[PDB]
């Protein structure tokens, strides 16, 4: 699916 | 279901209260802290994103963007691991796991 990404880490 | 046979004992439940005291420090919602005061407490940690944000995903039991109880328990244990020198491996062993995370095979 479309990445997992909701963390403040990989927001930048 | 409590008394039995079958018995996990979480590593991160044996330091956890010292998470736990941290935990309450940190302003939580609702019981369960947010991605905001994780991430304050994870960079003064002074570890870079990369290593936080795999933490992250690992320690995230919940998978909701939040800390809870458990979830920051392994957060704070990862962090520490790396500061007695050693590396997150990206894996999460059964006994590393909150057996709240188990079905019912
Ligand atoms: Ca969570």
């Amino acid at each position: 699916f479309n990445y997992e990404s909701t963390d403040p880490f990989t927001a930048k | 279901g409590p008394l039995g046979s079958d018995d996990v004992e979480w590593v991160v439940g044996k330091d956890k209260p010292t998470y736990d005291e941290i935990f309450y420090t940190l302003s939580p919602v609702n019981g369960k802290i947010t991605g905001a005061n994780a991430k304050k407490e994870m960079v003064k940690s002074k570890l870079p994103n990369t290593v936080l944000g795999k933490i992250w995903k690992l320690a995230d039991v919940d998978k909701d963007g939040l800390l809870d109880d458990e979830e920051f328990a392994l957060a704070n244990h990862l962090i520490k691991v790396k500061l007695e020198g050693h590396e997150l491996p990206a894996d999460l062993p059964p006994h590393l796991v909150p057996p709240s995370k188990r079905r019912h095979e």
